[PDB]
């Protein structure tokens, strides 16, 4: 019909994640994203192959380029294992000792957003 | 319709399945690394070679060209200096040459831009055609006068908060995700500032010292 | 190469338990009851575990072999405690006697003969006036070898038990300030192993009130009402928070020199504007200062101030004296999703995109505890009514109850088909509800840690929950633009219009677009919020 | 508000006092923790000899002599010697390790907090011995750091309990699932849930903030000496710091 | 010669000085930096079946990832700029689309 | 001829960017958009940023056809924008035709 | 137990690679296709996460760019118009392209178009009994 | 001056077209009635008057900002709020105006819609830098530079706020003067060629 | 194999250096200049390809240096002096200037370039008796330079005129690097508490290699506007110290 | 006229491990600090196993 196949693929992905409705040009955005990713990966593969002094590129060059790209760009938070270690090293410190309060106590002034610039002059 | 609602969701690839396998070698006394966390110093050329060879081994290599050691030493020093520059920029003025080259990191010249005198001095004292001592002394006095800081103040030594803010802002000084992600979390767990009670004891000790001085 | 079976899991669990010696040498089907306890026995357990080890040995003790120091440390301490003219110098005086006795006794077990005599001579003449302590002070005089300490009767109870001392918090900090000032390692070892300081603090059906926002235009994100029902706050996709006065009074700020939602140049003067009485109040205020979409705003227990979290991975406390951000908590490197405050405003926690939650105090600008263990984003968080346990929902379809003070996972429920979005405790501290994209509402039994009840009927994402102050009814809001109240108490009914029959009490789907919040108040009140169009 | 807090604090103080004085009383094999609780119960009944002193102060160090228990020993030699680990054998035998320097203080941090390292367990299981006791592993710390008597014992045998931590549980989950079978995410979560349910401390589910006040008091007193300045001061004079200082003279 | 962090700090700004925690953190970061860079260079060497870790591997990795150029190691490896030409089919479709747009 | 101080000059510089746009952008970061000086300065910075790109694009367009006159319509194509943008680490790669 | 996951064809990857000026083999095309599909799904999940916390169903381009920014990836520019961009088939009937009409700048440069501000927010209370 | 410069560019292009047609036709040889004197693009309604009797190039003249003025004190009224839908249209028009001022006169829709988003990104980043600097100052109570604006200007490549005056001088005022001179010269040439004396 | 180590060791002292310049310093400076020249040549090659000439004409090199006005103005003045000198040795000797003015007239749109162009020494410093060691020394210079560059195995090549520009660019590179090293040394040894000492700076005892390494590290960083809070926008390349 | 599809969720050809290494069974590290201690302990357990025979 009107659409090409790639637009249908992207719409199907959006459906899969559970997106009911959306702005139209989102699909164009996704197409440009995929195109740019592929082109940059190929360009990097060219350099990594020419470094190895060999003819037209192959699987190994592409995989190396993808590894280098992923070591930089497509990121996400560290895993559970590292977080558990830092958590263990953090929880050992003591907590404050509760006492009756006339409302919660704020931290000291030297560490609060209540300091005027010293250059500025004040007026009466 | 509902049952087949969560069957095509995203399944992130676990990052550990591609973890490196560790093989035990002979425990010898000569085979030691000296990670900089242990020895509170930068590693010398010789010390770096021991661990470079050890790492190379697990990848099926023979030895290092001995020009690589120099490059790695230079790069490590360069990278540390880059981070230090990022941290310094956030709490001191500086100048610019050619638009990016930052050299004079004191807080001195910084002509206040809203003074008619500053506007005039900027045009001349900055664009110098590319110095008798009396003239230089006069012009230094002028630059200090225009800066506007009548009663300059200073900061305590560099602490954790400065590093945290610097790293959060710039973030192009650590392009690699692995180095940044693991160390930022560590930095978070070392943030600290004295609480009310400690400040009270500081008050008391100051009273004590003042008294014993009188 | 096939998926394991249900029983095989129990088999592996039993194998683990046997290997680590948790159960007897047989089938412990008798065992598996100790899943709860009362206050006094919890105190007993924690007291037994507190004295079942030493908190610090390896680093707390000195390593240099220089016996001359034991004199210097004690001498400096005595000099400092003497010239002091404070009320603390009083309260921290009693420690000298156990310190001397234990330092001498430890010298004996490893010290050549030269040192001990000089030590006894240099300080002994201050533990005489009291009678109860002259006995042992004199007894020590005739003591050289280890057989002295084991043989004698009075030395023994000292050697094999700890001395008690009572201090205030201020006094203990008085000792710590000195201890950290310089090398005092030997004294730290004595305090760690032998002395036992004790620090304690110094001295007739329901009625619905509904709210609607008109001019929002896909920007309103959340809203809330304070406990005393006098304020209404909301957050927006464009970073900003707006506040309304429910009562007939106006909102007016008071003088304040500093504001972060403002920029001054070098050529400005800080002056408190006097052309101000012209305003004399207004019904609405805009709070500014986040640089990203806001996702939660919570009130304090006593409606004193406001707290909020934003996409810019920051948490800000707003002072309602001046309606200005005055504190800023920075403890995250990724966007913060949720926030929550403890029953009496003692703590507050926060879930984040970084797969973890963190504990905070209102008087320190840095996290205190970290609860790692979830596999993905921590989207929901709620305190327990007693403010000692913590529940957190995650996109991995799991819910974990945590131990606030200690910080380890104590429970882990499973069964949801999709991510979780809300949580709620009943004020009797017995059950925990949770809802998510699956469109099922599960109540869990905390003590047994097993499914207790399942409710169905909503047809779209459930995004809020709440109990009545008597665990009577549980109200839910869904993405279908509906509000349904429920009853779980034995009172049964026969109204099976859908899956759940006898619990579904009332349904309210009037003219209303997306819902925002649901609450309860003193007497059969159920406040609601959301946007509408008609 | 202030009134409610004062009520809760009074309740917590009362509960602490009564639990200290009037403990309540709660098989072929009796747990090590059961024996600890019982030795605690006994010590309450007795009276002390000296005024201003208590008896129930070292439940472990006392419950060591009362029978044989398999422990893990740590040797802390003086000077720049290092440290080493020993493992008593079934045959009145022994084994010991290389002497590791005092700079690589990775293990000492674990010992300093009474937390079971995860590297230890993977091997201790391979060594077919029953040194575990309800997850925890008892360890003995011998140190010749300070002594000039030239005797036979020349060390101060301290005992401590290395409790397991959330790291150990995740390692266990990883270990059990590495069997020939397949495991799906749901199944791993089920296994973890069962393990957590089995070995978790009992819950004091009760709606009153007296509970949290009591818990805060007890924990604070447990760990009131781990402030950041304390640890900085300890680290400032530790042996590795001294070894660094000597180099600076040149 | 011995090297300390303050020695590097002096190069950037003589008058500044850090706390102790910052000193620990910077060394930890340096450890991680080395552990990553050397591994990456070793893999680049592994790519071309080479037996020895040559410097040009480190040069390539530093230039491509960390945008770092260490200056004193020659110019034996500088790629000569190419034409970067396109293929027949591509130009064919571009001409086709130009035609379809013309009328 | 005159050399008035900076704030006197700034009141004469009119920015192409409207004030409401700068207010929109200031409100995102949490600032009250009422000070005219700040609005002016931010708008001027944005204008400079765009102007530099425009200049580079026009020069690149001039150089394109040299080998192989003045009266011609100057139009802007992606092949002129890409090198100009790349000066600022912006990598433009856009598809041409889909399927 | 049987499930499906749409993936792009080998032909699309080869067509993209053509613009670069490289002729790709058979295995490489499928490798790249699977990698690109994984990245698309990751980015889409991340984008949906931001929308989850706003109580709105439509997904904007701002959400996508925000998710890309947090994942340390350059952003996509030129699709924030809130108006449809129809596609065009060529003569044969297999190639498509987007309409890109030339525009005379001076007309837009010399034109006054006053915009309408927004209206202030307000809240009405609405009680009921049941 | 921006609008008038665009106008002058159009007039100059028109004049060159007329000049080339006429010169070529009468080099080869109403073909007897040349066009006609076009028409100046009426100078602005401010720059004109500035082009009163005080002739501000006088000596002993001082001009300074009144410190009581609203502008100097930095006082005004909150700008009009407007949604994203309309903000994008206004920024689109501004980008078109800048492109026209540059020297172009037409372009592709994709190029313009892309430059709009590039500007969007730049504005967001500038304001975020401002946010962070303001918070840091509010905590520590001091700034590296005299004020936060100077800091942010330094951190985005620009040298200092005092570089804006040079930028304006070179890029706007002198550009307008250059265009006027060229327009007058070409108009005089056309006048000399239409009606020889 | 060739080298300029001894030649540069004398060039440097002209630019405010010690009586006896260090050797390995010049060794490293040689490689720095070589690398910058090679990369500049590649960029020029990319420039020419648009015009479709397959020769690196002076217009291509003059195009890369179209941003910094002061350096461009100095380049134009040097071109004037070179055409004038060649005239005195012998288009009517306005060839270089003709080319430069033609190109700048071609590209400019605001009259900003022309400003640098329009605005007694060449006779006051010429009253002696010069009648051909100068020409021979210049020939030695150019001949050695062409060989040292090794500019043959390239799909495109520079012509006769552009080589003069390239040599001038190498000299300017050397001067700029010396200047930056001097600024870095000025910064390091300050330890100044008195504000006058730190302020008069707006205007061993030799330039060790560490100074040059620091200067290059510091210059390599460019402050882009879309950098903050990310790393997805790096100007992947190398700053040209001379251009 | 069907969009090509596979029976399993896609996987990335190469991804980003965080520099982690697996010590034994079911334990991962990120810093190479336990290398010395692990070698020592492995030898200890080796010998302690040898002697029981």
């Amino acid at each position: 019909k009107n659409a090409p196949r790639d637009a249908l693929v992207m719409a199907q992905i959006l459906k899969d994640m559970g997106i009911t409705e959306y702005e139209p040009r989102v699909i164009n955005q996704m197409l440009e994203f995929a195109f740019r990713y592929v082109t940059t990966i190929l360009d990097d593969a060219k350099i990594y192959s020419s470094h190895a002094k060999k003819p037209n590129v192959d699987a190994d060059d592409v995989r190396l380029a993808i590894q280098c790209r992923a070591d930089q760009s497509f990121t996400s938070p560290p895993p559970r294992d590292f977080l558990l270690d830092i958590a263990r090293q953090k929880n050992q410190t003591p907590l404050p000792l509760i006492k009756p309060y006339a409302g919660p106590r704020l931290p000291p002034d030297r560490y609060c957003l209540t300091a005027p610039n010293y250059r500025l002059k004040s007026l009466i | 319709s509902v049952r087949q609602k969560f069957d095509h969701r995203f399944q992130p690839q676990n990052p550990l399945s591609g973890a490196q396998q560790f093989v035990a070698k002979d425990p010898q006394d000569d085979d030691d690394l000296k990670l900089c966390s242990h020895t509170m110093m930068l590693p010398t050329r010789g010390q770096l070679e021991g661990r470079m060879i050890v790492t190379a081994y697990e990848h099926g290599l023979d030895n290092v060209t001995e020009e690589a050691v120099s490059a790695v030493v230079y790069a490590v020093e360069n990278h540390l200096k880059d981070i230090l520059t990022s941290v310094v920029s956030r709490r001191k003025a500086y100048r610019l040459r050619d638009g990016h080259f930052k050299y004079a990191f004191g807080s001195n010249v910084t002509p206040q831009p809203y003074l008619k005198n500053s506007v005039v001095a900027y045009n001349n004292l900055i664009e110098s055609p590319p110095p008798p001592p009396d003239d230089a002394e006069q012009q230094a006095a002028l630059l200090l006068a225009c800066s506007g800081d009548t009663l300059p103040a200073s900061l305590p030594p560099v602490n954790m908060y400065d590093l945290f803010e610097a790293l959060q802002v710039h973030r192009e000084v650590i392009p690699t995700h692995t180095v940044y992600a693991l160390n930022i979390e560590r930095i978070i767990t070392k943030l600290w500032h004295p609480n009310h009670e400690e400040l009270q004891q500081d008050k008391v000790h100051r009273q004590r010292l003042a008294a014993k001085e009188g | 190469m096939k998926r394991v079976r249900t029983e095989q899991i129990q088999m592996a669990v039993s194998c683990y338990l046997k290997r680590r010696q948790y159960v007897d040498s047989d089938g412990p089907l008798k065992q598996g009851l100790r899943l709860s306890q009362t206050a006094e026995e919890m105190a007993a357990n924690l007291t037994v575990q507190s004295e079942s080890g030493c908190a610090n040995i390896v680093s707390a003790a000195p390593c240099q072999a220089e016996p001359q120091q034991y004199e210097v440390q004690f001498g400096r301490l005595r000099n400092f405690l003497t010239d002091s003219d404070s009320q603390h110098s009083h309260e921290v005086m009693p420690l000298l006697y156990p310190l001397f006795v234990y330092l001498h006794l430890n010298l004996v077990q490893n010290s050549p003969k030269s040192t001990v005599e000089s030590f006894y001579s240099r300080f002994h003449g201050m533990f005489l006036q009291n009678a109860s302590q002259k006995d042992v002070i004199e007894q020590l005089q005739t003591t050289q070898t280890i057989q002295d300490i084991l043989s004698n009767f009075k030395l023994r109870a000292f050697l094999d038990n700890k001395y008690v001392v009572r201090l205030q918090e201020d006094s203990y900090n008085y000792l710590i300030r000195y201890l950290q000032s310089d090398n005092n390692t030997a004294l730290c070892k004595v305090l760690t192993l032998h002395i036992h300081l004790d620090v304690q603090p110094a001295k007739s059906l329901t009625t619905i009130c509904f709210y609607a926002f008109y001019n929002t235009e896909q920007l309103l994100n959340t809203a809330e009402i304070s406990p005393d029902s006098k304020l209404l706050a909301a957050g927006f996709d464009n970073s900003c928070i707006k506040l309304w006065s429910l009562r007939s009074k106006k909102l007016k700020s008071e003088p304040h020199q500093v504001d972060v939602s403002r920029i001054h140049l070098a050529c400005d003067i800080l002056e408190e504007e006097d052309d101000e009485d012209d305003n004399a109040g207004t019904e609405m205020k805009i709070l500014r200062g986040h640089c990203g979409p806001v996702y939660s705003t919570r009130f304090l227990a006593d409606s004193s101030g406001l707290l909020s979290c934003s996409e810019d991975m920051s948490i800000r406390y707003w002072d309602l004296g001046s309606f200005t951000n005055t504190v800023l908590y920075q403890g995250h490197a990724y966007p913060v999703w949720d926030l929550d405050i403890s029953p009496y405003s003692l703590y507050f926690a926060s879930g984040s995109h970084d797969r973890t939650a963190r504990l905070w105090s209102f008087d320190r600008t840095y996290p205190l505890r970290i609860y790692a263990g979830h596999l993905a984003d921590v989207d929901c968080v709620k305190f327990h009514p007693n403010s000692n346990y913590l529940a957190t929902g995650s996109t991995d379809k799991t819910v974990r109850l945590w131990s606030a003070q200690q910080g380890n996972s104590v429970r882990l429920f499973t069964g949801h088909r999709g991510p979780v979005l809300s949580l709620a405790f009943s004020p009797n501290g017995k059950y925990l509800a949770s809802a998510g994209e699956d469109q099922r509402l599960k109540l869990w039994d905390l003590a047994s840690g097993t499914l207790y009840k399942e409710l169905r009927g909503h047809t779209d994402n459930i995004t809020s929950l709440t109990f009545s102050p008597d665990s009577g009814l549980i109200a839910s809001a869904s993405m279908d633009n509906s509000v349904r109240v429920w009853d779980i108490r034995n009172t049964y009914c026969s109204a099976p219009a859908d899956g759940s029959s006898s619990e579904l009490v009332g349904v309210y789907t009037g003219q209303m677009s997306n819902v925002l919040s649901v609450q309860f108040m003193a007497c059969n009140l159920l406040l609601v919020t959301g946007i509408t169009q008609e | 508000m202030q009134q409610a807090l004062e009520l809760a604090l009074d309740r917590a103080e009362y509960v602490i006092e009564s639990a200290r004085q009037r403990p309540p009383k709660r098989s072929g094999r009796k747990s090590v923790f059961q024996k600890l609780y019982d030795l605690y119960i006994e010590e309450c009944e007795k009276e002390p000899e000296v005024k201003k002193l208590r008896r129930n102060v070292n439940l472990l160090e006392k419950l060591v002599m009362q029978e044989t228990l398999s422990c893990l020993v740590v040797n802390l030699y003086p000077g720049n010697e290092g440290y080493s680990l020993m493992l008593r054998g079934k045959n009145g035998s022994d084994s010991e390790t290389i002497r590791l320097p005092y700079e690589e203080g990775e293990l000492l941090e674990y010992l300093d907090a009474e937390e079971l390292p995860p590297i230890l367990v993977d091997l201790l299981e391979k060594s077919q011995v029953n040194i575990f006791h309800c997850g925890c592993v008892i360890a003995e710390i011998r140190d010749y750091r300070q002594s000039s008597n030239m005797k036979s014992p020349g060390y101060q045998s301290r005992h401590i309990l290395l409790r397991p931590t959330m790291q150990t549980l995740i390692c266990d989950v990883h270990s059990i699932t590495s069997d020939n079978h397949k495991w799906t995410q749901e199944d791993k979560l089920l296994l973890e849930s069962q393990l957590i349910l089995a070995t978790a401390e009992p819950l004091c589910l009760d709606p009153s903030i007296a509970v949290t006040c009591t818990a805060n008091r007890l924990l604070y007193n447990k760990q009131k000496m781990n402030t950041r300045p304390m640890k900085r001061c300890f680290k400032r004079y530790s042996r590795s710091s001294l070894n660094r200082q000597q180099d600076l003279s040149h | 010669t011995k090297k300390k962090l303050q020695d590097l700090v002096r190069e950037v700004d003589p008058n500044e000085q850090l706390d102790e925690d910052v000193e620990e953190m910077l060394l930890q970061i340096a450890d991680d930096f080395i552990e990553s860079v050397v591994t990456a260079a070793c893999q680049l060497a592994r790519h071309r079946k080479s037996s020895t870790l040559e410097v040009k591997d480190v040069q390539l990795h530093l230039e491509r990832q960390w945008n770092m150029w260490i200056p004193g190691f020659g110019s034996e490896e500088i790629r000569p700029y190419k034409k970067a030409c396109t293929t027949e089919a591509h130009k064919q479709r571009m001409a086709l689309i130009r035609k379809t747009t013309k009328k | 001829t005159p050399l008035v101080d900076f704030l006197m000059q700034l009141e004469d510089y009119t920015p192409t960017i409207p004030d409401a746009v700068t207010g929109y952008y200031l409100n995102r970061a949490g600032f009250e958009a009422s000070d005219p000086r700040i609005i002016r300065l931010i708008s001027l910075a944005a204008q400079k940023f765009i102007s530099d790109i425009a200049n580079d694009a026009l020069q690149h367009c001039k150089m394109k056809g040299t080998a192989s006159s003045k009266d011609r319509k100057y139009t802007l194509t992606m092949e002129d924008l890409t090198p100009a943008l790349s000066e600022y680490g912006i990598n433009v790669k856009k598809p041409h035709y889909f399927t | 137990e049987e499930r499906r996951f749409v993936e792009i064809p080998r032909e699309s990857v080869r067509l993209m690679a053509e613009s670069t000026g490289l002729e790709l083999s058979d295995e490489v095309a499928a490798l790249l296709a699977e990698d690109v599909c994984y990245r698309l799904r990751e980015a889409t999940q991340n984008s949906s996460q931001f929308m989850k916390h706003t109580k709105r169903r439509k997904l904007t381009v701002e959400d996508f760019n925000r998710a890309l920014r947090w994942s340390s990836v350059e952003a996509v520019c030129g699709y924030g118009s809130q108006e449809a961009l129809p596609m065009r088939p060529a003569r044969e009937g297999e190639l498509y392209f987007p309409e890109d009409r030339e525009v005379n700048l001076v007309e837009l440069a010399l034109a006054t178009n006053i915009p309408k501000g927004c209206a202030e927010t307000a809240v009405r209370v609405h009680v009921s009994y049941l | 001056p921006c609008s008038l410069t665009i106008h002058t560019i159009q007039l100059i292009q028109h004049n060159r077209r007329l000049r080339n047609l006429i010169a070529t036709a009468q080099a080869q040889n109403x073909x007897x009635x040349x066009x006609x004197x076009x028409x100046x693009x009426x100078x602005x309604x401010x720059x004109x008057x500035x082009x009163d009797c005080k002739n501000p190039n006088a000596p002993f003249q001082i001009r300074h900002s009144d410190p009581e003025s609203d502008f100097y004190r930095g006082k005004g009224e909150p700008v009009t709020e407007l949604s994203w839908h309309s903000c994008r249209q206004l920024l689109y028009q501004a980008v078109a105006t800048i492109l026209a001022h540059a020297g172009f006169d037409c372009a592709n829709e994709s190029v313009l819609e892309t430059l709009t988003d590039v500007a969007h990104e730049y504005c967001l980043k500038f304001t975020k830098l401002l946010r962070f600097a303001v918070d840091r100052e509010a905590r520590l109570g001091q700034t590296p530079f005299p004020d936060v604006m100077e800091q942010v200007f330094h951190e985005v490549g620009i040298g200092s706020v005092l570089s804006l005056q040079k930028f304006w001088q070179h890029r706007i005022k002198d550009y307008h003067s250059y265009m006027l001179q060229i327009s007058k010269q070409l108009s005089e040439e056309y006048e000399r060629i239409v009606n020889p004396e | 194999s060739i080298s300029f180590a001894t030649e540069l060791q004398s060039m440097m002292y002209s630019l405010g250096d010690a009586r006896r310049p260090l050797h390995e310093t010049a060794v490293l400076v040689e490689d720095v200049v070589h690398t910058q020249l090679i990369n500049l040549l590649q960029q020029a090659a990319e420039v020419s390809q648009l015009r479709g000439a397959r020769v690196i004409t002076p217009e291509d090199l003059l195009f890369l240096m179209r941003k910094d006005k002061k350096k461009l103005r100095r380049l134009l003045k040097y071109m004037f002096i070179r055409d004038y000198k060649s005239k005195i040795v012998k288009n009517n000797a306005n060839k270089r200037q003709k080319i430069a003015q033609d190109f700048l007239n071609s590209i400019d749109q605001t009259g900003e370039l022309l400003a640098m162009f329009e605005d007694x020494x060449x006779x006051x410093x010429x009253x002696x008796x010069x009648x051909e060691s100068r020409q021979l020394s210049f020939s030695k210079k150019a001949s050695k330079f062409r060989d040292w560059l090794d500019c043959s195995s390239m799909e495109i090549k520079p012509n006769v005129v552009a080589m003069e520009i390239l040599a001038y660019l190498a000299y300017e590179t050397v001067a700029q690097l010396v200047d930056l090293a001097l600024l870095v040394r000025q910064d390091m040894v300050t330890k100044a508490g008195d504000p006058f000492s730190h302020a008069i700076s707006a205007t061993s005892d030799a330039i060790q290699p560490c100074h040059i390494r620091e200067a290059i590290r510091r210059y390599s960083h460019r402050i882009g506007p879309l950098s903050p809070f990310t790393n997805a926008y790096r100007r992947n390349g190398m700053a040209f110290l001379a251009c | 006229l069907d969009c090509h599809y596979s029976g399993h969720h896609p996987q990335p050809a190469s991804f980003c491990t965080f520099g982690s290494r697996q010590i034994g069974r079911g334990y991962y590290v990120f810093d190479s600090r336990w290398n010395r201690l692990r070698c020592a302990l492995n030898l200890m357990v080796e010998k302690h196993l040898n002697a029981q025979l």
